[PDB]
């Protein structure tokens, strides 16, 4: 079962629509046709509304999307994790309530370097400095998994090293209200287990990598929690600003 | 203004 | 509490909408239980139905309204059971049904498709998709793209307990514009949403993640509204022989 890893990877390849790969080549990467579509000023964020479907609310609505699709894919990706399928379902769904934004933060590292992010299917690429730009405390949105993703990023994991981290994120038997937790530990030593030895044989030059990797499935939890509650706010802050009912959902008792 | 919804919602 | 709310709602649904998926089902790939719908195919086969049960495409577009504005009908009673929603300013009972109607119309018209046609007049017909694919432009543009979203929502296999608390999720939606205090309905939408999912998770156990499948949906449901308000205007300024009944034209203005 050395091909754990490879069925873990297939899942991570076949369910998300954006990876390390795809994203790498399109930012610094020559215009294979066309450079993707820089975000700048607010002129520019509005240029690109209706190109590929107030100001700040724009933006808060508009990242929600890929949050919604995500959590779609994570529920199929996490149903190709072996024995995942085998789990109390009320189990299932406790994994994946607190796993999602987690395994989103960690993706979203793939799109981000130092100056933005890509967006839209990498259509779109809107400035750090932009998102910095936006009126409290909407700028508190984005630059705090820019900071988390530049640590990250500097990790230098590959998608195949990415699949079976987030697959770690998912099994994770400290989860809150979870019921054979017991199932979850072995499933997870598993998964954790072919993570190292992949490490190992992937990038023998840095082999203090897993350590200080898995010390980041702590600050996702953090960034998470702390995401969770700025939205909350904003959500009952401003009036103009709603939330898609999933993510509303999956934040209630979080 | 919506005279016709108004009068379904009394 | 939320043990009433889904069964209120679901009451509800039963009580308001007289076309529900266990009716249209039987009629569809049944046997005759009495008798089975009369089919739609050719012209020949519209027209020995229009003395039957009610240009070409003309009676089309106009038949289509009606049943809209029943259900539009149907849909502001339906609203004014949903627990919390009478108590809400009229003006945003009026804005939420407003841009709910046609996203709860097309998901409740999933329940009649299937891949190979639609029931109408309350069950007794049965248009093919194909015949209505056949309709001279751009009348042919009318349900396709409604076919097209329905096969994939009957796809994820909905009862009408659960499809009765989408509607009521659907119109309870606080990101509408113009509304007033979009907290009341938050707080009223998180209760619906909630009980949206425990009531799946019980009611489907095969389908775990049926729950943000389906509403990933609410999403194309306002895109397929948008497509349908354009595609409107053009039929509506195509034809000055088929306008518009004055409540759909009153939802429509300025969406
Ligand atoms: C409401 C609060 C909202 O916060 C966030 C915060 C951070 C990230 C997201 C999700 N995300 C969308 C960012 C771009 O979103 C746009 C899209 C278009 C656009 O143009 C106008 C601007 C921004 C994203 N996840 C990914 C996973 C992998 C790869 C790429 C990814 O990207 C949501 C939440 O909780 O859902
Ligand atoms: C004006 C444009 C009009 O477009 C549409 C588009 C899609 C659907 C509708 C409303 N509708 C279609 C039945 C009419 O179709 C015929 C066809 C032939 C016929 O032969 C005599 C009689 C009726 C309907 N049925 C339903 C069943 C259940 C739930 C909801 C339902 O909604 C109208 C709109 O915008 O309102």
């Amino acid at each position: 079962l050395k091909s754990l890893a490879k069925r873990i990877y297939e899942a991570y390849l076949k369910n998300f629509n954006m990876n390390k790969v795809k994203a790498r080549v399109i930012l610094s990467g020559k215009a294979s046709n066309n450079p993707p579509f820089v975000i700048h000023d607010m002129e520019t964020l509005c240029m690109a509304e209706k190109t590929l479907v107030e100001a700040e609310v724009r933006i808060f609505h508009c990242c929600q999307c890929t949050s919604v699709e995500t959590v779609t894919e994570l529920t199929e990706f996490a149903k190709a994790i072996p024995g995942f399928a085998n789990l109390d379902l009320n189990d299932q769904v406790t994994l994946l309530k607190y796993g999602v934004y987690e395994a989103i933060f960690a993706m979203l590292s793939s799109v981000m370097n130092k100056d933005g992010m890509l967006v839209a299917y990498g259509n779109g690429f809107i400035t750090r400095e932009f998102l910095k730009s936006l009126r409290k405390p909407f700028c508190d949105i984005m630059e705090p998994k820019f900071d988390f993703a530049m640590k990250f990023n500097a990790l230098e994991l590959d998608d195949s090293d990415i699949s079976l981290f987030v697959a770690a994120i998912i099994c994770c038997g400290d989860r809150p209200g979870l019921l054979n937790v017991g199932h979850i530990e072995k499933m997870q030593e598993g998964i954790v287990h072919v993570l190292r030895l992949h490490l190992q044989s992937n990038h023998p030059d840095d082999i203090f990598l897993f350590p200080k990797l898995l010390q980041k499935m702590a600050d996702l939890r953090q960034l998470v929690t702390e995401h969770a509650q700025l939205v909350q706010i904003i959500k009952k802050t401003e009036s103009d600003a709603a939330l898609h009912p999933l993510l509303q959902e999956i934040y209630r008792d979080m | 203004r919506h005279k016709i919804l108004h009068r379904l919602l009394q």
